[PDB]
RNA sequence: AGUAGAAACAAGGGCCCUG
């Protein structure tokens, strides 16, 4: 308003003047960022000090003036002074006043109407507070603890995300107008953005601070830091008060936050489609990357895709490696050798061959590394640090808490390191059937001794005998480990190293990006494995909740269902752009040739046969309703569409629709068959399978541009078209050109047209043409 | 990050990523350029499209990907078979319904000269078309398909958006094909420096790069080196144990006087009871001022000792006159102006205006640093640290905030030894004097803040509380205003920090003093005070201070947290050892070792010998010096060999005689290490009965 | 969306004199208060606000051939007496889902002489004994409640 | 428990309460039956029995 | 204060969901299970805050 | 006078201001 005029006069006054244009003019608006930095530099050695030099003044503060005027602030009120009319140096728009009147605003100034939005703004912290009240505490013990040291997480946080996906998430909530193009992100998860956005919308408020806090409410603190007992992130925000190095506040807190849940969840889901695709022989790979694009998963109210939760977690699992391999995703250097976990401190080597004899005479190859390394290991409760040294173990030591982990840690350490005489002459037990390939895929005698170990107590034992024994010498009494795993003995095993007291865990911020063999194998530009299939647990059966398996092969659904959500899914694939498409047919009104679209015609023969006329009655009236108005719900016409194929006749209806499967819809309320709601908008679920709709035109329920940028695309620049804004956006014609500006300093044309295919098959197609 | 292969991941296809890095490396140029060509190559794949011809066939074949000989032969194959002219140079798709070879070009340059250049280079042979990131299109021939177009702009939009998000949107990461060579300007003068930075053997930087890029290992003229220089050092090694530590040389002189700007022990001190209306300084001097003994007062024209009598007379009845006059301020005179150094600082003489009859006439030689005198070991430090111990007849001398709820077992333990231990150190003496700075630091520092280039007057005072005897008698004891003398200050300009701004102190005593204690004071005969009548006395002297010490002075609460750190320390690892609660036994009996009596070791609990530490805390924090800073850094040496005498560790060393110099090199008049250095040895000679590695 | 961009939308270029039916459901009015409604509706004769998170009815401006309301899925609770002030020609009201506790609430709407029909479904109110008959003896000239007159007889379709 | 009327702070002390979404209720009309939607509620409460 | 519900159940406040009964399936296990394959129960989500 | 350290202060700018 007046103030667009004055922000109008004050740009053609500094216009005016040289200095300012030639800056204003020269180079792009990135410019910006750095003259924000030769401005406003003074920094300040000691400012405790320098506080108490000058809260010993009369008006330490400086403030707005205008802001005071308006709102009444007076001046030497009851003989003490609030602020004098002068003029910093800096602003010179501000004036000096002092810490009294910060109490005189608090106590008889401006009050607003609600301030709860504030319980939004810091939700972690709120979060922290609720989470520490509904804690159980319990006595007080003093004793020694064992404290290890570890990279954790201390911020309980749910859908992690990472800061490219941020920086855009803080525009489309606060800052819209000046949003740059939709990234893939926001098209994906929409009704996360809407969420954000009913909060924060039509409100007084500094945005800031908003945007700072939503970096805290999506960033896991991680650090390295000493633990004691369970690892859990509801924990770690409050450790100081739960025990040190020589005291311990007993308390319970399990039942809060239930994050490792979804952790669980989602490496099950991972070994299932590993083992889905282990089943294949020949693409293991792309069936995996299928498996993986053709899944999804429910994560608190939202729906989130399978793909985008794996390259946020950090679980090292021998499972979430694989996929994330699959995918390029770059991770840690972790190694996993079965169910224990290994880091490499130091050291190197390489590749070399060897052979046993299995039964009699019967070679078989089996590798080692050829130099010295050193190596750091974990198993449950218990840790350990070795060396290997050609096809020997040369030292160990342990500081675990169990005998029975620290017999299972020393015999795993023991076969990684190939140590012993097994490996050069196997035991007669073990047989070619026992060697290899189920059905084909060949196994290492490495992990082929794993089994064999997890099989029978007995074999570990006698692995154990493998290594030497000799009687313990006085002193090491303590620092010695029998048979049993006993922290001293009158005899005990050969090169071994007891303590009391865990290992640190090393640490190293390092990425490394792996890759894996048509046999489900990773190598890390060597060849060294860092994981397999034959790690984990051989199978189990679960029944996943929250979860979309919308793939044939990862389906058990009958012909019948599975026809009607396919049927679902054409007639939502026909919402795209382009005439002949029911957008177009709904603006022009002709809500007539929907009833003659031929995807109606390929769901008509599921319709009960007895009662398609009634029905059909009902669903043209309805939409007629809708249609003549303007006032429609697209999530109704995508349900009754499928009834308006027949004749119109006479009869009661009921108020359900059934097809020939006696399975019905209603319309108007949700049932296992359709559901949906307003929050998420950008779903529908049928039998529980998920399914996305395309954003081209957005209902009463929709009250944002978002929904229609899948309806646009970019395409020549035409100064032809006309300008215009991000709400008259809905106003054109399918088809047409205009001009828009976009994020900052950026003009583009749009065209409301869309594009059906993404990069992923137009470039792998491609690229296998090409190694023929 | 931390590789542009993991960038160019971000927005692209890994396995075009593969394919871009597979090309450099067969040509081997900077891997700077894997985003361009993959870029490209994506391009050239969302450019096929998987359209079709008339007899259901691809439309589109794909070369760029493939080697270039392998590309090469297939060109020709197709020239060939649909009969075409082979062309000079490569191409990237071809297509069969036109049956011509396309390029495909990219820049960021929102101009023809790229296209310019490729229509001369190739004329009108084949299709090309070239993209800009900002939407602009130049081609030779019809335009691509609409969804081909739309898809590659959309494509190219979302890569330029991020690039410029990561400063990477320029010539570098996107160059045409000239400006494809990114070099440092190596200008004359750089290299003229270069060539004569270099080592003495080499004379020109390429033969220090020749030397280093071959240079091979020769391990033995290294141990050979290694030897020769191991011959001629002779390194000493010293285990202690043989070579033992003497004692320290301690200077000898005159005895190191008090330093402290206000009196511990002499210091006399009038009480009143405190009413919470008047609190301020300025309103409590003049309240002990109507009762008349502070005007009582009138000291006599000749000292027992010091100097300067006069001025100091004339100061104080200039004080007392002043606060009859409600006003704490007092006028520049003479004497003030003597006592204040008001006209001390020197005059300026340019050098511009100097000459050498200026210099002959007056001499200017240059300043002759004085440094500090040394001293001898003070025979009063005791006599201050055992009074210090004792309690003071009351008790909240330090003011301490209050205590808040508490729902675990926890905060109830914290709350009650904090408890304990408050109440056991807030009656003692050191805690008054601490809070007598507190709160003369504190108003001192107020004033100097805002009433600068004007003397004021400032008393020296404290709160406290008197004891609580039983419910018998009069309850809820009262509180006090107690004042132990006068202070003034003189024209604090701090325009600087570290500055300085001279005071005065005018104290209350009953005590006689003594020449080499109070050697600075200028002591004066009052008259008698009552208790029965007692003589008076009034120590007076002229003293400075500074922002720093004011701030940390009034900041002396950090000895409570570092002796309440020590003792639950103890406290907690005696515990856990045995795994039961045991902290007011360990309070009750563990005995420390405190000094020595009649030739023999004195011992008392815990609770007790905190005191001890508290003092040892405040006089670090009075005291405080480079002197007792080196000092204490170089005394770890000595308490690390005890330590390992005790373990029978065999210690060794490679010259203590260069440590015992460096310690006693710091040790000038500073009355705490002179007294901390005696004990140390007074320790050392203790242990000797009973550990090595030490002489007498 | 927001009831002023709504109502700038459903004027397609008409003027706000000559229309005779609106509607604003499934869209937000901050703090609860119209915005965008004047006098200048003169033949309207019809609204519909619902699922707009209402509380209150105080910008409403003065419409008299309006004979219809909805207000239902809002959380209005006190303010009934503009109604007379403002709309003292209405013949139908419904309040379904509203915050409704005591009949003293109610009592104004006696005034409407030309009221016929009114709806109240999930109010508290309706949980109280003799509601019906008791409202029915505080509003005489009604005749239909929730669609439903004395003797239960249902309503038909319009 | 499941309920459509929201609570009292008096009488609902020992009661924590929830808002799990909507339902349907069902009633008469004509000679059809019809369904209205409405709020739906959770209370959650804690207590102790014997024998 | 006001003396607060002490019942363990609701009585007046109380709501319910109906289905046909069958001979073969009444018992509290299957009835429950019955109830929650039509899912109107896993429709039930309690937001966080109460 | 004094302070403190291993050099600095014991006002500085224009009769007026200021940390």
């Amino acid at each position: 308003m007046s103030l667009l005029l004055t922000i109008a006069k004050e740009y053609k006054r500094l216009c005016q003047d040289a200095k300012a244009a030639q800056m204003m003019t020269v180079g792009t608006v990135s410019n910006y960022t750095t003259f924000k930095k030769w401005t406003t530099s003074r920094k300040e050695k000691n400012p405790s000090l320098r506080m108490r030099w000058a809260m010993s003044s009369k008006f330490p503060i400086i403030a707005n003036k205008r802001m005071l005027e308006e709102a009444q602030i007076p001046k030497e009120h009851n003989n003490v002074a609030l602020w004098e009319d002068t003029e910093d140096v800096s602003k010179r728009d501000h004036v000096l006043a002092s810490a009294s009147c910060i109490n005189y605003w608090n106590f008889c100034g401006p009050c607003v109407n609600n301030s709860e939005v504030i319980k939004e703004v810091y939700k972690s912290r709120f979060g922290r507070l609720e989470r520490r009240k509904e804690i159980m505490w319990k006595e007080l013990r003093f004793t020694l603890v064992d404290r290890q040291r570890r990279r954790v997480d201390t911020q309980p946080v749910e859908q992690r995300l990472r800061t490219g996906e941020i920086k855009d998430l803080q525009m489309w909530t606060l800052f819209e107008d000046e949003a740059p193009l939709a990234s893939k992100f926001i098209l994906d998860n929409y009704g996360l953005v809407k969420e954000m956005r009913s909060k924060f919308a039509n409100k007084p408020l500094n945005k800031e601070v908003v945007a700072h806090m939503l970096e805290k409410q999506f960033n896991p603190e991680s650090r390295f830091l000493p633990v004691f007992g369970a690892i859990r992130p509801e924990r770690m925000e409050l450790i100081h008060a739960l025990g040190g190095e020589t005291w311990i506040q007993e308390a319970n807190t399990a039942g809060i936050s239930n994050v490792d849940q979804r952790k669980n969840d989602i490496r099950a889901v991972c070994r299932k489609v590993c083992l889905a695709a282990n089943a294949s022989i020949m693409n293991a790979k792309s069936k995996l990357v299928e498996y993986i694009k053709s899944t999804s998963m429910r994560i608190g109210e939202t729906e989130r895709k399978l793909e985008e939760l794996i390259l946020e977690t950090d679980d090292v699992s021998p499972e979430v490696t694989l996929c994330k391999s699959a995918l390029g995703g770059q991770l840690g250097k972790t190694l996993s050798f079965g169910p224990m976990l290994l880091k490499k401190i130091s050291g190197s080597g390489v590749k070399v061959k060897d052979t046993v004899y299995i039964q009699g005479v019967r070679a078989v190859q089996f590798e080692y590394w050829s130099e010295q390394e050193e190596f750091y290991g974990e198993y449950k409760s218990a840790t350990a640090l070795f060396s290997r040294k050609e096809r020997s173990l040369e030292w160990i030591t342990i500081g675990g808490g169990i005998n029975e982990d620290r017999k299972r840690l020393l015999a795993m350490c023991m076969i990684f390191c190939r140590d012993g005489d097994y490996f050069k002459d196997a035991p007669a037990t073990i047989t070619m059937a026992d060697l290899s390939t189920k059905l084909g895929r060949e196994i290492p005698y490495q992990y082929v001794m794993m089994n064999w170990i997890q099989k029978s107590e007995d074999n570990l034992e006698a692995l154990l005998y493998s290594r030497g024994i000799v009687e313990t010498n006085p002193g090491k009494m303590g620092s010695s480990m029998g048979i049993d795993g006993s922290k001293r003995a009158i005899k005990s095993l050969r090169a071994v190293t007891i303590q009391s007291g865990k290992i640190d865990m090393p640490e190293s911020k390092e990425k490394i990006h792996l890759e894996l063999s048509d046999n489900l194998e990773a190598f890390d530009s060597s060849g060294r494995i860092v994981a397999t299939i034959l790690d984990l647990p051989s199978d189990k059966k679960v029944t996943f909740q929250d979860v979309s398996f919308q793939h044939p092969d990862l389906a058990v659904l009958r012909d019948e269902k599975t026809a009607i959500t396919k049927g679902y899914e054409a007639l939502i694939k026909r919402l795209g752009t382009g005439d002949n498409d029911i957008p177009s047919l709904i603006a022009k009104k002709d809500y007539l040739s929907l009833y003659n679209l031929p995807e109606v015609k390929l769901m008509a023969p599921l319709i009960r046969p007895n009662r398609k006329g009634v029905y059909s009655r009902v669903a043209r009236k309805l939409v007629s309703t809708q249609v003549t108005t303007g006032h429609y719900s697209l999530h109704e016409l995508i349900k009754v569409l499928p009834f308006t194929y027949f004749a119109p006749k006479q009869g009661m209806f009921e108020g359900r629709l059934f097809f020939s499967n006696d399975s019905f819809v209603e319309p108007g309320v949700n049932n296992n068959v359709f559901s949906w709601s307003k929050a998420d908008s950008s779903k529908i679920y049928c039998h529980g399978i998920a399914i996305r709709v395309p954003l081209v035109v957005g209902d009463e329920h929709m009250d944002t541009s978002l929904a229609l940028l899948e309806g646009f695309s970019v395409c020549e620049n035409d100064p032809r078209a006309p300008m215009v804004t991000r709400q008259d956006l809905i106003d054109v014609g399918f088809g047409q050109k205009v001009r828009l500006f976009v994020g900052q300093g950026s003009v583009r044309t749009f065209k409301r047209t869309a594009s059906q295919r993404a990069a992923s098959s137009d470039v792998n197609k491609n690229v296998k043409k090409i190694k023929m | 990050s931390k590789t542009f292969a993991e960038i160019a991941e971000a927005f692209l296809e890994p396995e075009a990523v593969r394919i871009a890095k597979e090309a450099v490396e067969e040509y081997g140029d900077h891997e700077r350029k894997i985003i361009q060509i993959g870029i490209h190559f994506q391009v050239c794949c969302m450019f096929c499209d998987e359209y079709l011809s008339t007899n259901g066939s691809d439309r589109f074949v794909l070369i760029e990907g493939r080697k270039r000989g392998t590309a090469v032969s297939l060109q020709n194959e197709l020239c060939k078979s649909y009969d075409l002219e082979p062309l000079p140079f490569l191409c990237d798709i071809f297509d069969r319904e036109e049956k011509q070879f396309v390029e495909i070009g990219i820049t960021r340059k929102a101009d023809d000269s790229y296209f310019q250049s490729k229509f001369g280079k190739l004329g009108n042979s084949c299709k090309i078309f070239v993209f800009s990131y900002d939407g602009r299109l130049d081609k030779n021939c019809e335009g691509p398909m609409e969804e081909q177009k739309l898809r590659i702009f959309s494509f190219l939009a979302t890569a330029a958006d991020f690039l410029r998000k990561e400063n990477m949107f320029n010539e570098i990461f996107l160059p045409d094909n000239e400006e494809t060579i990114i070099e440092m300007k190596k200008g004359k003068t750089f290299l003229e420096l270069r060539d004569e930075s270099v080592p003495l053997p080499f004379q020109t930087y390429e033969q220090m790069k020749d030397y280093c890029e071959k240079f091979k290992g020769n391990p033995r003229e290294l141990a050979s080196k290694v030897s020769q220089m191991q011959s001629n050092i002779k390194l000493p090694i010293k285990h202690y144990e043989q070579n033992k530590f003497r004692q320290i040389r301690l200077p000898k002189g005159p005895m190191a006087p008090y330093t402290h700007k206000f009196l511990m022990e002499e210091a006399w001190m009038f009480t009143k009871i405190s009413d919470p209306e008047r609190s301020r300084a300025g309103e409590i001097l003049i309240d002990f001022f109507k009762k008349g003994n502070l005007s009582a007062i009138r000291p006599k024209d000749k000292p027992l000792q010091g100097k300067y009598p006069i001025h100091y007379k004339n100061l104080w009845n200039q004080i007392k006159a002043a606060i009859a006059d409600r006003t704490m301020v007092i006028n520049e005179n003479d004497h003030s102006e003597f006592l204040g150094g008001i006209g001390r600082a020197s005059k300026k003489i340019p050098e511009i205006s100097l000459t050498q009859d200026v210099i002959t006439t007056e001499g200017l030689k240059q300043s002759e640093n004085k440094l500090p005198e040394p001293r001898s070991f003070p025979r009063w430090f005791n006599a201050e640290w055992m009074w210090a111990i004792k309690d003071s007849d009351l008790t909240g001398w330090v003011p301490m905030a209050e205590y808040p709820p508490a729902d675990n077992e926890l905060e109830d333990y914290a709350e009650h030894l904090n408890k304990t231990m408050e109440g056991v150190l807030q009656g003692t003496n050191c805690a008054r004097e601490m809070g007598k700075c507190i709160l003369t630091v504190g108003a001192l520092m107020t004033e100097c803040r805002l009433f600068p280039g004007k003397i004021k007057v400032v008393p020296i005072y404290a709160r406290s509380k008197e004891r609580k005897s039983m419910q018998e008698g009069l309850p809820v004891p009262s509180e006090m205003d107690c004042l132990f003398g006068i202070c003034v200050k003189s024209k604090s300009h701090l325009n600087k920090d570290d500055g300085m701004y001279t005071i005065i102190t005018f104290e209350f005593s009953i005590r006689e003093p003594n020449l080499e204690k109070h050697q600075k004071y200028t002591v004066f005969e009052a008259g008698h005070t009552t208790v029965r009548e007692v003589p008076l006395y009034l120590y007076c002297r002229t003293t400075a201070l500074s922002k720093i010490k004011n701030d940390w002075l009034s900041k002396a609460r950090r000895c409570f947290i570092t002796t309440m750190d020590t003792v639950e320390t103890i406290c907690l690892r005696e515990s856990a050892k045995a795994e039961e609660n045991l902290v007011e036994k360990t309070l009750n009996e563990k005995q420390m070792w405190i000094g020595k009596k009649n030739g023999e070791l004195i011992a008392q609990p815990l609770r007790e010998a905190l005191r001890v530490q508290l003092v040892q805390q405040f006089y670090f924090c009075i005291y405080n010096d480079s002197q007792l800073e080196g000092f204490c850094n170089e005394q770890k040496k000595i308490l690390m060999a005890l330590e390992g005498d005790k373990k029978n560790k065999s210690s060794f060393g490679f010259n203590p005689e260069g440590l015992l110099e460096k310690i006693e090199e710091c040790l000038i008049n500073n009355p705490m290490c002179l007294f901390m250095a005696q004990r140390l040895n007074e320790l050392v000679i203790e242990a000797s009965k009973r550990g090595a590695k030490f002489f007498k | 969306m927001d009831m002023k961009k709504r109502i700038h939308l459903e004027l397609r270029n008409r003027t706000p004199s000559d229309v005779k039916e609106l509607v604003l459901d499934n869209c937000r009015s901050y703090e609860g208060k119209i915005e965008g409604l004047t006098d200048e509706f003169e033949e309207l004769e019809f609204l519909s606000t619902i699922n707009v998170g209402l509380a209150s009815v105080a910008n409403l401006p003065k419409l008299n051939k309006l004979k219809k309301l909805e207000l239902s899925d809002n959380r209005v609770s006190g303010g009934l007496e503009v109604l007379a002030e403002k709309c003292p020609n209405l013949t139908h009201l419904n309040l379904s889902g509203n915050k409704i506790k005591d009949l003293g609430t109610i009592e104004p709407l006696k005034k409407l002489e030309n009221l016929k029909s009114l709806d109240l479904f999930n109010c508290e109110v309706t949980n109280l004994n003799d509601y019906r008959e008791n409202v029915f003896k505080l509003l005489p000239q009604l005749t239909y409640l929730d669609g439903y007159d004395r003797d239960d007889k249902e309503a038909p379709d319009s | 428990e499941f309920s459509i009327r929201e609570p009292n702070l008096e009488k609902h002390q020992k009661y924590t309460v929830f808002e799990a979404g909507h339902t349907t209720v069902r009633m008469k009309k004509g000679e059809s039956v019809i369904g209205r939607e409405v709020p739906l509620y959770l209370y959650c409460r804690t207590t102790a029995l014997s024998k």
